[PDB]
Parts: C-alpha cells; structure tokens; sequence
C-alpha cells in the first residue's frame, strides 16, 4: 500500500492502543471498588434469600402469569456479559410460552431491550437505563421494585437472570426465582411462622424483591467490570500485534521508496 | 394494615421515608458519605 | 307471708344470673376492637359478628331476668 | 444456641454470628428474641436494635426499616436498609426534622401526601425517643 | 307453706348459672372476631365453630334453667 | 315481720348483678388498651368502640339495678 | 316439711355451680377458632384438643348437676 | 329484731359484687401490661387507658360497697 | 332437724365452688390448642404443662366439693 | 337470738367476694407471663406493673374480707 | 338450734370463694402455656413467674377456705 495510507493507518491504530490501555486501567479501578462494595452486599443478598431456602416454597404449575427480570448494563464495550443473559432469558422466556403460560419483562439496561427489541418488543412492560454509569446503589433497586409493583401486572412467578461474579478470570449467568404473595401464603411449609397476618407477608414480599434486584444490581455490575478489564485488555493485545505487523509492512514500503527515489535520482543524473 | 396500606403506599416507599429521615438525620460529616451510596440513578423508559 | 318472702328472695337470687351475660357483652366488645385494630378493613363484618354476640349473650341473660320477673310476680 | 445475621446494604455488623439475645422494634410489635424464638417475619420499623452478645455486652443500633427472620433451626436474618450505630445521630437536628413534619402534617392536600408526612413524623418521633 | 316458700328460693338461686353460659358465648364470639380479623380466608369454618361452641355453651345454660323450673314446677 | 326483712335481702341479693358489669367494663378497657398499642393510628374509632361496650355493659347491669330498686321500693 | 324444703335449697344451690362449665365450654371453642385461624393445615390436633376440653368442662358441670340431684333425691 | 337479721344477710349478699370490680382490674392491668410488652414508645397513654379502666371498674364495685353500707344503715 | 336442712343448704351451696374449676379446665385447655397451633414443635411439653395445669384446678374443684361431703357429714 | 345466726350468713356470704380477686390476680399474672416472654428485656417495668396490678386487685378482695369480719366481730 | 344451722350455711357459702382461685389458676397456667410457645428458651423463668402468681392465687383460696373453717367450728 502507499507509504502515507499505512502511516495514517498506523497513526490510528496507535491511538487505539493508547486509549484502550486507558479504559483497561481505568475499569481495572471500577473492579477493584466493585468487589470491596460486593464482599457485604453478598453477604446481605445471600441472607435475603434465608427463607426461601429454609421453607420448600415450591411452584405452583396451576399459576401462568410469569415474569423474567434481566439484569445488565448500558455500556457495550463489555460485550460478552451481555450476550450471556440475553440468550438466557430467549430461552426460558421461550419455554414458559411452550406451557401456555404468560410471561412479561422487565428490562434492566438498554442494552437487553437492544438486544431483545426485534423479538420481543411486545412483552416489556417497562425497561430501566442509567445502568452501570454509576456504581448500582440499593435506592436503584428501591425504584425498580416500585415501578415493578405500581405497574399493575400482578405477576404470579418472576425470575431475575444476572451474571452471578464468580472471578477476575470468569462469571457465570444464574437464575434467581422470585414468589409472590400466593404462593407463600398458599405452602405448607410455612405454617410454622408464627404471627404473620396476609399483609405482613405482603411487606416482607415487597422488601425481598428489592434485596434480590439490589443482589442482582450488584452482582451484575462485578462481574461486568471484571469482563471489561479482560476484553479492553484483549483489545489492547490485538492493536499491539496489529501494530507490530503494520510497523514491518511500513518499513517494507520505506525501503521501497527510498530505493525507487535513488534510481530516479541516478537516471535522471545521467540523463541530465 | 397500616395507614399508609389504607393510603396505597407500599412497603419500599415506607422504608424509602423512613431510611431517608434516618439518612438526614446524620451528623454531618458521616452524611457526606451516606449521601452516596444511597442515590437513585435510574431513570425510567416507559412503553 | 313466707310466700311473698319467697318471692323476693328468689327474684333477687335469679338477678344474680345477669352477671354472665354483662361480662360476656364486655367479652365481645373488647374482641372487636382488637379485631378492628388489627385489620380495620373489613370493618363491617367485624360488626356483623359483634351485634350478633351481643344478641345472642344479651337474650340469654334475659333468659334469666325474665325467671326473676316471673318468680316476683306470677308463680 | 441461636445465629445472627444481622446486614444493611452498604455494611456487615454481624455475620452468622452468636448472639443470646436481639431485641428489634418491628410493625406488628417489638419483641426480643432468644436461641429458640418461634419463627417469624416481620418487617422492622423505625426503632432501636438492640444485642446482647454471648457475654454481658449489649450494643444498640437504630434501624430505620427492614426485615427481620427467625428460622426454625435458631437462624436470625436481620436486613435494614440503613442501619445506624447510635452515636451518629443528631439529637438537634431530628428534633427540628420532626417540629418540621409536625407543622407540615396540616397542609396534607392529597392522602398519600399525608401518609408521607405521616410516616416521617413517626420516623422521626422513634428517632427523638431513642436518642433521649 | 314453707315449700310454697322454698321452691321459689330453689329456683331463684338455681337459674344463677346461666351466668357461666352468657360469659362463654361471649367468649366464643370474641374469638370468632379475633380470628376472623387475622384470617379471613377461612370466614366459613370460622363460622362454623363459632355456632358449634355455641350451642353447646347455652346447653349449659338450658340445663340451669332446667332445673330451675324443676324445681318451680314439676317436683 | 319477713315482708321488708325479705325485701332487703332480696334487694342486697339483686344488687351483686353489677359483678358482671364490673368485668365487662374491666375487658372492654383491657382490649382496648391492646388494640391501640398494636396500631395507635385509629384511636378515636378504638375509643368510640370502647364506649359503645362500656355503655352496652352497664346497661344491662342497670337491669339488675332496676330490679334491685324495684323490690326496695315497689315490689 | 322442713327437711324436703331445704333438699329444694341445696339443689338449686349446687346446681349453679355449672356456669363454671359454660364458661369453660366457650373459652376452649374461642380458643379452638383462634388456633385454627392461625395454623388452619393442622385442625385434626386441634379439634381433637378441643373436644378433650370440652369434655372436661362438661364433666365438672355434670358432676355439680349430680350432687344437685343427690340432694334431691336421697 | 328479724329486720336486724335480714340488713346483715343483705349486706353479705350484696357485698359479693365486689368480685366483679376485682376481676375487672385484674383484666386492666394484664391488659395494660401485655400492650405496653408491645408497644413501650405508647407508655404514657396506656397507662391513661389502664387507669381509666380502673376507674370505672372500681366504681361498679365500689357501688355495690355503697349498697351494703346504706342497707346496714338504713 | 333444722340442722339437716342446713347441712343440706350448706353442703350444696359449697358445691358452687366447682364452677372455678370448670372455667379454669377451659382456659388451660383453650391456651393448650393456641399455644399448640403456635409453635406445633414443643407438642410434648406444651401437653407436659396443661396436664400440670389440670391437676392444679381440679385441686381447688376437689378441695370445694370435699368441703360440700364433709359438710353433709360433719 | 337469730342475729347469731345471721352474721353467719351474712359474712359466709360476704366472703364470696374473693373469688373476683383470686380471678384477677390470675389474668394478671398470666398477662405478666405472656407480656415477657414475648419481651424479656422489659423485666423489671412489667413486674413493677404486675405489683401494681396484683395491690388494686387484692384490694378489692381485702375489702370484701373486711365486711366479712365487720358483720361477724363487729356487727 | 339455728347457731348449728347458720354455722354449717355461712361455712358451705364461704367455701364458695375457692371459684376465683380455681379460674385464677387455669389462667395463670394458660399464660404459660402461650408464653413457653413463643420463648423456649425461657422456662425456668416463665416457670417462676407461673409458680409465683399460683401461689399468689391459692393464697386467697384458701383465705376463703380458713374464713370458712373459723366459721364452721372454730368460731
């Protein structure tokens, strides 16, 4: 190629390489404060989910009207992540359809309506965006658990997908259930809980769907910045490699130039 | 029920309330930190 | 006359009987309020059931006023 | 004996630890629970915490709402979404809070408005009378 | 004479236990308040209950007045 | 002579109805107190209740008070 | 006779003893319809309890009933 | 003085009324103390309601005391 | 005798005291259910109490009712 | 002479008035057990309450025995 | 003689006040129930406080009992 395109060529790559090591460190940052802001949100999540692990809170297959809750950012350059619990919720999102039963969705990050939007646009009944900018923070949760109550769809069986922060090095896309108000007032093995009226359950509900949403809010926001630190990184390899080739390949093109100048030269000396 | 059931309220803005009274009633150089941390980034796309 | 005596000694013991039924009204109202402080909502139904415990103790402490009245007056 | 977990979103203060005694303010009624409590799940409200550890120690914490879980096997949840040593509340400041939603209570235009009042004069009231 | 003075006396101190009968039906439908107040899902059952204790209170209480007029009347 | 010596003892016997009144009220007041501390937010209505029992309750030991009077002075 | 004038007294006297069992017959059903409320899946245990008590409420007021009569008629 | 004898009897049995206004205080004060073990920010008015229910639980005792008295003196 | 006729009188009027031991056996056995239906785990000491509780009225209804015969034969 | 046979029954019958007591000092008691197991830090105001509660009630019942002796030893 | 006859009348209705012991004590143990259902873990305790309050009430049960005995013969 002309010796100018490749230096162009290698002027941008370059730049990309420098602003990529930039937003590598920089999420490398956001991780680090993500898992200190993680380590006691797990432990407060985890507890949240106390009951429904120490009652046998089954589902009751009568009831159809379902919800799903997916859960990522707005930011894209962390892609993989969001890939993941897309094709989560496709597929169960599919399966509840394949039983007769409704299923609504709640669409926390743009990038799930994105993603979602040419299949499903008829089933969300409200999306959230703002996501990820800021570090999740438990009135962010608050809100969504409002706009999931106000909004009249009374579901009878939700289920939250998130990216449950296993390590730096990977996550994995889990499925958190969620019950409402029948189905716990409505099981046997919880005619041990002593003092609860109908509407003590109904707060306590109303609570719990705000632990598990803040749960996933934060789980979420770990494993993505831990997904970012590792693709910018990757990005950052590929441009330096890239450099390297696209360097060789100019000083090949200089070479040439310069000899084909010195023949000019030399002809035109005696031809003068 | 409470009054703020017969009102229509919910729980989450009950405890909303609640936590934002303790929240402002802080002293001062522990509410510059409390402050955040207890935000409300969201903003709602409605369909 | 003993008779007339009779009768007044055991009218005064048969009003001994409406102590039961003035307790158990106390009983049924208190019932209610707790009832209604602890879910007013369904208001109406909680007096449903108080009027008709009232009814139903008050005529049965009258079952007994009316055998002091009898005795007092008639045999 | 009993295990308490006792968490607010920002923080951990207690950690599937053992405690003898946890009295909490819920809505239904404060109460105090010991190693085998009968279970329960009441939601909290504004009000005082208070734990008495295996030894004589007590600590207090003012919770602002929450939920409270008493399992079968003696396991204690206590989540509060904002849960506060009693040392770094000021006393002044709540009083005047609660002589503003006293006035404020008046102008109460809509009802959920005056629920709201409402709520924050009771929050503030549980406020006053834990810091006196 | 002194029986035509005594059987007033009897039955005047022996209808004295319906009292026992008014204070538990106020009982029974106290209860049926509370619990009805705490769950009402069960309105039906409740109500059943709250009739069977009931009638087997003013049973009590029909045997007082039993024998009280046993003893006005027949022997 | 028995006649006013029966009639004050048939009086002083009528009298003792007030017994069941005194308990009545004694609960309604002791339910009342319960139901405000589990939700202090609807105390008019809780003491409009508490009146209303109260009231219910003296009533009817007013009736073994009439009788009382009734046997003190007519009979 | 004085004798047959006072049996009257005796049993009118000791049968008031079985308000005791009518108010012992309400407080087991009030507490019978307030446990059942409460945990409604058991109600086999609880009304089985609740006839025990009422059979034993109602053996104390049976028992004055007898003494009444064997004033009476003895 | 047969009028002498029927005073006394009169004043044993009206003075028996006193058992309500005992019972009725007792239902107070349990009451007073179960709800203020609920509830110990409301001290202040529950104890307003509790001693208003003594008050008028000891007055219908103290009516029958009255009773007793102006029978034995009058 | 008027003695007899008093024994009579005596002897019925202390049968009344069953009345407390009637109202007590139904209170004992209504707290039992509740209590039973509350916390259903502690089946066997809930009953390990009420019995106790049923022993202890039955005392005082036995204590009445032996009064009453001692009486008719005192 | 019947006067010595009067006060008997007089005071046998004024007597009657504990069991309202022996009633009460029970219900308080029982609301003093119930009141701190579901709050056992509040220990010493329940029990201060339960005192206060147990002296207005024997109360009654000490007055109830005091009629009792005025009809026997002191007319 | 009808000092051998009110003796045996004032004494059979003196005993008459073991009736509240006897109700004060089944609430007294009902309280406990309820009370051990809710805090186990406090037995001992609530077991002192139910033994205190029963012989609370069998104190004045057997004031009655003694009021009746000192009638009987021992006056």
């Amino acid at each position: 190629a002309t010796l100018k395109d490749i230096t162009r060529r290698l002027k941008s790559i370059k730049n990309i390489q420098k602003i990529t090591k930039s937003m590598k460190m920089v999420a490398a940052a956001k991780y680090a404060r993500a898992e200190r802001e993680l380590k006691p949100a797990r432990v407060y999540g985890v507890g949240s989910l106390a009951l429904y692990e120490k009652a046998d809170i089954k589902t009751p297959e009568d009831k159809k009207k379902h919800l799903i809750i997916g859960v990522s950012s707005d930011r894209g350059l962390c892609g993989a992540i969001h890939s993941s619990v897309a094709k989560q919720m496709k597929s169960e999102a599919a399966n509840l359809a394949a039983a007769g039963k409704e299923v609504k969705i709640i669409g926390v990050g743009d990038k799930i309506r994105s993603i979602l939007h040419r299949t499903h646009s008829d089933q969300f009944l409200v999306t959230f965006k703002e996501v990820g900018r800021r570090p999740p923070t438990f009135g962010d949760a608050s809100v969504i658990a409002l706009e999931l109550l106000n909004s009249g769809y009374e579901f009878d069986e939700g289920s939250i997908i998130f990216n449950r922060f296993r390590s730096v090095i990977s996550y994995k896309t889990e499925e958190k259930p969620i019950f409402s108000l029948d189905t716990i007032s409505s099981a046997e093995s919880m005619s041990i809980y002593d003092d609860i009226d109908a509407d003590v359950l109904r707060n306590y509900q109303e609570y719990s769907l705000a632990n598990i949403i803040y749960y996933s809010l934060k789980e979420s926001t770990t494993s993505e910045q831990s997904a970012r630190m590792t693709a910018m990184d990757n990005a950052s390899k590929n441009a330096s490699e890239m450099i390297d080739k696209l360097t060789l390949t100019f000083n090949r093109t200089r070479q040439a130039v310069i000899t084909k100048e010195l023949i000019e030269i030399i002809s035109g000396a005696a031809a003068l | 029920v409470a009054y703020w059931r017969q009102a229509g309220l919910s729980y989450i803005r009950y405890s909303q309330i609640c936590a934002k009274a303790v929240r402002d009633a802080l002293k001062t150089e522990f509410k510059a930190n409390a402050m955040k941390t207890s935000g409300s980034t969201i903003k709602i796309v409605k369909v | 006359d003993i008779d007339t005596a009779a009768k007044f000694i055991g009218a005064g013991a048969a009003t001994v009987g409406v102590a039961g039924s003035g307790a158990g009204i106390g009983t049924v109202f208190g019932s209610l309020i707790i009832g209604y402080a602890r879910n007013p909502s369904l208001k109406q139904q909680l007096f449903s059931y108080a009027i008709l415990g009232f009814a139903l103790s008050e005529a049965m402490g009258l079952f007994c006023l009316m055998v002091a009245f009898l005795i007092l007056f008639a045999m | 004996q009993m295990s308490f977990t006792f968490a607010s979103p920002t923080q951990v203060f207690f950690n599937s630890a053992n405690v003898r005694q946890v009295d909490v303010p819920t809505q239904t009624g404060a109460f105090g629970i010991l190693a085998a409590h009968v279970p329960t799940l009441q939601v909290l409200r504004p009000g005082l915490v208070v734990v008495h550890a295996e030894d004589g120690t007590t600590s207090k914490y003012f919770v602002s709402s929450g939920s409270v879980t008493v399992n079968a096997d003696s396991s204690v949840q206590l989540l509060a979404e904002e849960a506060v040593t009693l040392d770094m509340l000021d006393l002044g400041a709540a009083k005047a809070n609660l002589e503003k939603a006293q006035s404020e209570l008046l102008g109460a235009a809509d009802e959920a408005t005056r629920a709201e009042i409402q709520i924050r004069i009771e929050a503030n009231e549980a406020l006053v009378k834990a810091l006196e």
